[PDB]
């Protein structure tokens, strides 16, 4: 029940909404920050 | 090599001769050594260190020393005062023969310190030695006083010297302020001069060294014609209250009076109420006890209190001026004269010995002071002429002339003069300059030269600073100088001193062509101090600045 | 009362000094906060018809550079001032060369006397404080930041810098109590430091209309 | 003395210099006493910070917004230089406050050098400079993170163009924007169906009868109040309350 | 007794720690004092403040006209943003 | 005063020679006056002051030994040690060896070795062997430390129960603090406990040992089961290791362990009987959490059962007649109390219900002994004093049984109700504190009625003088011991109970008694039975 994604590869945890939720903080926040935006709506894709 | 005492000789003597007898040696330390069974089996342990067997006796009877000061201050503490006092005693009777090693004076001089009454014998061999003397406490050093009036008096008289060239050097500050003058401390500041609390310290709570620093006092005061020494007679009783010293406090019959005093000095006013209650203090003074009356005088002959309740009397009479009353008809500004009478009065009523109210004079209150009034209310007239509609302006000049009884009571009458001192401190506080020109020729000649006077002088020049722009007025600058100052100049150095301040600090707004006259009319003669000579190289100093300025 | 009269006096006196100290006066220190027990001692611990009365503690005050200018406080005696009692004031002031004056009044003033107070603005400045006002230093709460009146220099360096004109700044009414507590005029800005929660300090600046 | 002994970055002690630094940095360290000097300023630095936090946040909170998340750029330096953390680090301290200040010069909200713009730089930065202090500092940087030379060169830049992206654009319609950020959860929030707790609490009137109160300036609100709290003893006594 | 313009007001310790009283210790580290607050039910400043034994530095208010009245402009500027950010974040929301 | 130093002095004075400047000055030295007799002046001077007492000499050879610790030369220690004399360390070990060579080889203690051997030599000379023993350490040779061991054991065997709890951390901490010295003590306890003639006192003193041992540190466990017979069978004794070594129970180990037990060829009993594995035991079984998976539950009971309830013949190292007919009530009752306490419905709805079971379940030690733990691991929690029934008596009443029961517990009982009497419970009403105090005084009387009454009545004598409690409550102690008590009064009991009674409030005893008077009559009787 603990969430680590380290160096772009999910160590441990099961993702609820808190995790890739609309919660400031969440891996798609970090993954819009540090990465672009085109990279994330590709993100979002995959996941799908 | 006293009292059951080995070698302090014969141990310079040890220390010379060196040739054998180390048994001898030997046995001397086993006989005037620490004689404890317990430490000779102690000893070897020191011998297997290698360091030499000072340090460690050394730091034992420091730490052993500094015990028994601890446990000298603890009996001095605790326990009932006879016990404690005669256990001070009998240790006391026991060390004084060490009173002069220097390891262990500090325990002597401490026991001394603690004991109400140390032996008169031991205090005559401490007075007989310079250094002991020197080492003893105040304590102690009251107790010495108390019975040797001249000691006390080599004591106390540099410090007397000291407050009066202090006060002296004040009067002379380099910054002219109206903000930052004499007058500017509060008593409690004042209070906490390094003299006023180095003679509280000395004092203590012994009445006899109080009366005989009062008795001081009086005496500087007859011989020296000093009022700084009635200021110090005030601040010292303040500060035996401010110390809650009721031993001095509860016999002193200035003390309340001086409380209230010092209270309307804080304020920088006398109130109806406050003005009662002084006058309460003096009526009480009983038949027989009129001595009392000389004491509240030089009380009231400090510049403090005469600077309050003068700006007190000329506040009240712009107030009766205001409420169209008569001075006669002001109880309060009568006890304010009263009590201002009394304070010029003390010199008289303490040489003579005739211990007595003067007799204000009638013809201040009836004559001199409405012409006051009417000096007050041409001021206001001119003032609300000069704001009237130009439509309704008629030519009003102001009123140049100083009436010839003026003059003559600022040349006859002592509290007139003070009053109208005052007066003019005022109005040139108010940055009055046509009161003030038309007021000038009257204090070449005044009662005494008070007008020469240097609290006077140090105000009016603090006060002249507010006047800068006037300065570039020559007409102005020649009345200001040439027909005051200069007049008294040449045979006053106080005067030639405050109008070099003076020009030294106005001298960027003084016309120029006045500005060199004025720098040939002060050039300092071969007569002339010391102090003029450096006014006049720094007022050289700043006029070659602010040439170089241009 | 009589107990409840001084302690609302004294309170009015600390709130009148730390105002003079606020404004740039000479303010002592030991007046700017003094005991309860001080004042009593100092005025008599008897309002009601006794020794700490009105018109007693008028508070004269001089600036803290260019010492000429004051603004010594008025407590009138009545509760509802008028103008035949501010004449006198007046009169109290022309007397002196002062222009600035601080009056405490009780109840409200009467409309005629405020009119009166602005018909002599330009000649001598008269501000007026009801009790309720001077019985807390609201520039103590915690919802009043840091304003601090600006010199012209000052306000012209910042007019040159920012590129603005007075009509430009945000503004604050003349009858805000803060701006009556500084006793600003018309077209004087004041800056205010604030905290902010998302940078730390924050300076606006507020132009008086 | 949590504070100081997390950030003060004690210098005398060999054993811990020699963990934390390389032994040329060690003697580097201990040799020179200006180094000292200005590791104690910026401890210096880091108390006058401390204050001024205090004083802004006297709640007892630090969840605060800025625009640098630094910890997780720190730890995006590790990951990516490979930094095996049990090894001694080999980045000079000076490096790091030198660095630091550099950035804190390189960040900047106002232009101009005159006193007026210089203050204004200063309050824009103020609490975002403290956290750049306070997250990397000399200690931290040489016992919890331990990051090279090249990665914090690499985390400087990093640091400088994500605050340099941060900046608000000018021509952005800020009024709308907020107006649509205010009034978007408006529609999120209860008309007037409060539990009413009876725990005193006044029935306070919450939700949209009270953001119109807000939003149209009512002198008739529908529940005012005050919270009237009390001075001294008897803030802790119900008598007296 | 009191003022007009008020009704029954209701006091009570506080829970969280916007009203608990945040004090620093000698240690610097952060203590909430739980002390008694009250709260009113009318609405009168500037008399309220002048009380004896109320705080007239924390004592804040519900309504804005009369802190307007009382405390001036930038002292209901920060009011108004207290209070908004309260009814906001009442639900748990967050606003920027 | 340069006297002092004749002996330097001298051989510098008769062959001074070349330029004796130097010689002249540092016979110039001392410059003082005679200050080494003033300083013992300073004792004459204290007899005017407050006290230049006994305490006087201690300190000036306090602050000697102050300026000594500067040097306390090692340097020249083994030099001047091996130069085969110096009646110095000798005479200050014959008078002064109180604590100056203890700080002298507790300072150091690498340097010195000569000086040290001398020190420790004549601590062995000393009566009390090892008390004086410059250093807790003195377990390193052996002939010192073996004759340490004996006169130490003798001690605490001359002692008892009442100087197990003092006597035992002072022997414990020298053959704890080298893992040989507790190989050779426990060696020596294993052959001294060969015999069955008083040896279980000295079983008992190895079992704190080992438990001291637990406590600093040791893995001392292994030793144990090397020290017994369990290792003649192998397999079993190393899976006892490893769980030991481990210090918690693994169903894998238990269950290796049941496949050897109840067969036709069991272990010697006494491999189960070590009490640490017990301890174990019931912290694996009886936590109010820690649940176990309900398959080898009944192996755990079972293996508990025979720990506590077979008995045995060793006719010559050979057991010829056991018995297991009582195990299975044993299984029965401790299955029942693990039942009870995995149950934990809420607020003893059923606790309370299932009350005369768990009475009929603490007539076994064994049970008693789970209970207590888990008692003491429920009512030790924070914020439990939440239900009140009467200010919950209830696991007090758990404990009033256990303490009826039997009386070996009585030491643990003890320690449970002082260590909750001392804990101070926050979030009570002040007066709720109180009464719960009241509660566990009335727990602590029921103990002193049935016979354990000593160290009740010490503690309560301790936490009166000692860090004083209430007096109040020793009051309520009195009147409630003293409403119970009355006739012939031991001398003992008297003995201990007459100081708190007589002095520090007498008056609060007798308010409204009457009928039965109030200490008046252990007055008399105190005087009838001494000597005045």
């Amino acid at each position: 029940t603990k969430v680590v994604v380290e160096n772009g590869e999910l160590i441990m945890g099961i993702l609820c909404k808190k995790s890739l939720g609309t919660s400031a903080g969440s891996l798609v926040h970090i993954s819009y920050l540090e990465m672009g935006h085109d990279i994330t709506r590709l993100f979002y894709s995959n996941i799908q | 090599q006293d009292l059951g005492v080995a070698n302090g000789e014969d141990l310079k003597e040890t220390l010379t001769n060196c040739t054998e007898p180390l048994k001898a040696i030997e046995q001397f330390q086993t006989e005037n050594g620490v004689l404890l069974p317990s430490l000779q089996s102690a000893l070897p342990f020191l011998d297997l260190h290698g360091t030499p067997r000072l340090e460690f006796h050394q730091s034992v009877f420091d730490e052993l020393r500094d015990k028994l000061l601890e446990r000298v201050s603890a009996i001095a503490s605790e326990g009932k005062a006879e016990e404690r006092y005669k256990k001070l005693e009998d240790l006391l009777e026991k060390s004084f023969s060490l009173v002069k090693m220097p390891s262990l004076q500090p325990v002597v001089m401490c026991v001394m310190k603690h004991l109400p009454k140390v032996p008169e014998k031991k205090l005559k061999l401490v007075m007989a030695d310079k250094e002991l003397y020197r080492a003893c406490a105040v304590e102690v050093k009251r107790q010495i006083w108390q019975d040797n009036q001249a000691l006390f008096g080599d004591e106390v008289s540099p410090l007397l010297k000291q407050y009066i060239l202090e006060k002296e050097s004040a009067l002379f500050s380099t910054e002219l302020s109206v903000l930052h003058n004499f007058f500017s401390p509060s008593p409690k500041t004042r209070r906490q001069g390094e003299v006023v609390q180095r003679l509280t310290r000395m004092v203590g709570k012994n009445v006899k060294l109080y009366d005989m620093v009062l008795q001081f006092l009086r005496t500087l005061f007859l011989r020296t014609r000093n009022v700084h020494y009635c200021t110090l007679r005030a601040e010292l009783l303040m500060s035996l209250h401010d110390l809650d010293v009721g031993e001095i406090c509860t016999v002193d019959p200035c003390h309340k009076f001086t409380w209230c005093l010092d209270a309307c000095i804080r304020e920088r006013f006398v109130d109806s109420k406050r003005a009662r209650e002084l006058q309460g203090f003096l009526d009480g003074v009983k038949k027989g006890q009129e001595q009392v009356l000389g004491d509240l005088s030089m009380i009231l002959c400090d510049p403090f209190a005469i600077n309050t309740l003068a700006l007190s009397t000329v506040r009240h009479l712009q107030e009766l001026v205001g409420q169209e009353t008569l001075p006669r008809d002001s109880p309060d500004l009568l006890l304010l004269l009263r009590l201002l009478a009394l304070g010029q009065g003390a010199w008289d009523m303490i040489d003579s010995q005739v211990f007595k109210e003067p007799k204000m004079e009638v013809e201040l209150i009836t004559r001199f002071l409405p012409m006051l009034m009417s000096f007050l209310v041409d001021d206001y007239t001119f003032n609300v002429d000069q704001k009237l509609p130009a439509e309704e302006k008629a030519p009003v000049s102001y009123p140049n002339t100083l009436p010839e009884s003026f003059t003559k009571f600022l040349q006859e009458q002592r509290m007139a003069c003070e009053v109208g001192l005052y007066y003019v401190l005022h109005i040139t506080k108010q940055r009055n300059k046509n009161a003030l020109l038309r007021l000038l020729p009257g204090l070449v000649e005044t009662f005494g030269d008070l007008a020469f006077g240097d609290i006077f002088l140090h105000l009016l020049t603090g006060n002249l600073a507010l006047l800068a722009d006037e300065f570039a007025l020559e007409d102005f600058c020649s009345s200001l100088f040439d027909g005051f100052f200069l007049t008294a100049s040449p045979r006053k150095e106080n005067v030639h001193r405050h109008a070099l301040r003076l020009l030294i600090h106005l001298h960027p707004r003084v016309a120029p062509s006045k500005l060199e006259a004025l720098q040939k009319a002060l050039e300092p003669t071969g007569q002339s101090g010391e102090a003029v000579k450096e006014l006049y190289s720094q007022l050289g100093e700043k006029l070659e600045q602010l040439d170089h300025r241009k | 009362d009589d107990e409840e009269e001084t302690y609302r006096l004294w309170k009015i006196r600390k709130t009148i000094m730390q105002l003079c100290h606020d404004r740039g006066y000479l303010v002592t220190q030991d007046e700017l906060d003094q005991t309860l027990e001080e004042f009593k001692a100092q005025f008599g611990d008897k309002p009601s018809e006794g020794r700490p009365r009105r018109t007693d503690l008028t508070v004269l005050v001089a600036h803290n550079d260019d010492p000429t200018d004051q603004m010594f406080v008025f407590f009138p005696e009545e509760p509802k001032v008028g103008i035949k009692t501010i004449k006198v004031y007046c009169q109290r002031m022309q007397e002196e060369n002062i222009t600035r004056a601080l009056i405490v009044v009780q109840q409200g003033m009467t409309p005629s006397a405020k009119q009166s107070l602005v018909d002599m603005a330009p000649k001598y400045i008269l501000e007026q404080f009801l009790q309720q006002e001077l019985l807390i230093n609201i520039t103590e709460h915690e919802l009043v930041p840091e304003h601090v009146v600006m010199t012209k220099e000052e306000v012209t360096e910042l007019l040159a810098r920012y590129k603005l004109r007075e009509n430009q700044l945000p503004r604050i009414q003349a009858g805000d109590p803060v701006a009556r507590y500084f006793g600003i005029k018309r077209g004087q800005v004041v800056k205010i430091i604030r905290p902010s929660e998302t940078a730390g300090r924050y300076i606006t600046y507020r132009l008086v209309q | 003395k949590a504070f100081e002994k997390k950030f003060r970055f004690d210098y005398t002690n060999e054993r811990a210099l020699r963990r934390t630094l390389q032994e040329d940095l060690v003697k580097d360290v201990l040799s020179n006493a200006h180094i000292q000097n200005e590791l104690e300023r910026e401890f210096e630095r880091m108390r006058e910070d401390r204050e001024v936090l205090r004083v802004i946040f006297p709640t007892g909170d630090s969840k605060v917004v800025l625009p640098c998340n630094l910890l997780r750029m720190i730890w995006n330096a590790q990951k990516i230089f490979h930094i095996n953390p049990r090894l001694p680090s080999d980045l000079h301290p000076i490096k790091v406050v030198e660095g630091v200040k550099e950035l804190s010069k390189k960040l900047v909200i106002v232009n101009g050098d005159d006193p007026l713009s210089r203050q204004a730089q200063e309050n824009a930065t103020l609490l975002f400079n403290i956290h750049l202090r306070s997250t990397l500092c000399s200690r931290r940087m040489a016992e919890e993170f331990r990051l090279s030379g090249e990665a914090f060169d690499w985390l400087l830049g990093e640091i400088e163009s994500k605050f340099n992206q941060a900046i608000a654009h000018p021509g952005e319609m800020v009024g709308a924007l907020a107006a649509q950020s205010l009034g978007e959860p408006a529609t999120q929030m209860t008309l007037n169906t409060f539990h009413y707790a009876g725990v005193s609490a006044k029935n306070v009137t919450l939700g949209v009868p009270r953001l119109k109160e807000l939003i149209n300036i009512s002198k008739k609100p529908k529940t005012p109040s005050l919270t009237v709290f009390l001075l001294g003893q008897s803030a802790r006594d119900a008598e007296r309350a | 007794q009191g003022i007009e313009q008020i009704s029954k007001v209701y006091m009570h310790l506080p829970q969280t720690d916007n009203k608990k009283k945040i004090i620093i210790t000698e240690d610097g580290e952060f203590k909430a004092l739980q002390e008694w607050i009250l709260e009113t039910d009318g609405v009168s400043l500037m008399r309220v403040l002048s009380e004896k034994d109320v705080d007239p530095v924390r004592t804040t208010s519900n309504d804005i006209v009369e802190i307007f009245t009382v405390l001036g402009i930038e002292a209901v500027r920060k009011a108004l943003e207290r209070e908004l950010y309260h009814v906001i974040s009442f639900d748990g929301s967050y606003v920027n | 005063i340069m006297e002092p130093s004749i002996f330097n002095t001298l051989k510098r004075y008769f062959q001074a020679g070349g330029s004796p400047e130097n010689v002249i000055q540092l016979l110039s030295e001392n410059y003082t006056a005679v200050a080494q007799t003033v300083n013992l002046l300073a004792e004459w001077l204290i007899q005017t002051g407050v006290e230049p007492v006994q305490v006087q000499e201690t300190v000036e050879n306090h602050l000697k030994s102050l300026l000594i610790k500067h040097f306390d030369p090692r340097k020249a220690d083994s030099i001047f040690t091996e130069e085969g004399e110096t009646p110095a360390w000798l005479e200050q070990m014959i008078a002064h060896t109180t604590w100056r060579d203890l700080f002298y080889k507790l300072a150091e203690a690498h340097p010195d070795c000569l000086m040290l051997n001398f020190t420790v030599k004549l601590i062995s000379d000393a009566g009390y062997q090892g008390e004086i023993t410059s250093v807790s350490t003195a377990c390193q040779q052996l002939e010192v430390f073996s004759r340490v061991l004996r006169t130490s054991l003798a001690t605490i065997l001359d002692g008892g129960e009442e100087n197990l709890e003092k006597n035992l951390p002072e022997f414990a901490k020298m053959v704890c603090h080298g893992e040989h010295t507790y190989l050779f003590a426990q060696a020596m306890m294993s052959v001294l406990a060969q015999e069955e003639q008083g040896g279980s006192a000295v079983r008992r003193i190895a079992q704190e040992v080992q438990r001291f041992a637990q406590e600093k540190g040791h893995d001392a466990s292994q030793i144990t089961l090397a020290l017994g017979t369990a290792a003649s069978y192998p397999r079993a004794c190393q899976a006892l290791g490893a769980m030991l070594s481990k210090g918690a129970l693994n169903p894998a180990d238990i269950t290796v362990l049941f496949k050897m037990f109840t067969s036709m060829d069991p272990p010697p009993v006494e491999l189960i009987r070590v009490p640490a594995f017990l301890d174990l035991f019931m912290q694996s079984l009886f936590k109010p959490g820690a649940r176990i998976n309900q398959d080898h539950k009944h192996k755990y009971i079972h293996i508990l059962a025979y720990a506590a309830s077979v008995v045995e013949t060793w006719k010559k190292n050979k057991r010829v007649s056991i018995n297991k007919d009582e195990l299975k009530s044993t299984s029965k009752a401790v299955e029942t109390v693990h039942n009870l306490c995995c149950n934990e419905n809420k607020g003893a709805s059923e606790l309370v219900a299932e009350l005369s079971t768990l009475y009929q379940c603490i007539r076994f030690p064994v049970v008693a002994m789970g209970v207590l733990k888990w008692v003491d691991w429920t009512v030790s929690e924070p914020r439990y004093f939440q239900l009140q029934t009467d200010h919950t008596p209830v696991h007090l009443a758990l404990l009033d049984e256990i303490s009826t029961c039997h009386q070996l517990l009585h030491p643990q009982v003890l320690q449970l109700l002082v260590k909750l009497f001392e804990t101070e419970h926050s979030q009570l009403d002040v007066m709720e504190q109180l009464e719960l105090k009241k509660t566990l005084l009335d727990r602590m009387v029921h103990l002193l009625s049935r016979g354990y009454v000593l160290p009740v009545v010490s503690y309560i004598r301790k936490c009166l003088e000692k860090l004083d409690t209430d007096i109040s409550l020793i009051r309520y102690f009195v009147t409630e011991v003293l409403d119970v008590i009355a006739p012939p009064y031991t001398s003992d009991f008297v003995q201990l109970f007459l100081p708190i009674l007589e002095n520090d409030s007498i008056a609060g005893t007798i308010k409204t008694e009457g009928e039965h008077d109030p200490v008046t009559e252990f007055i008399a009787h105190c005087k009838s039975n001494f000597i005045m």
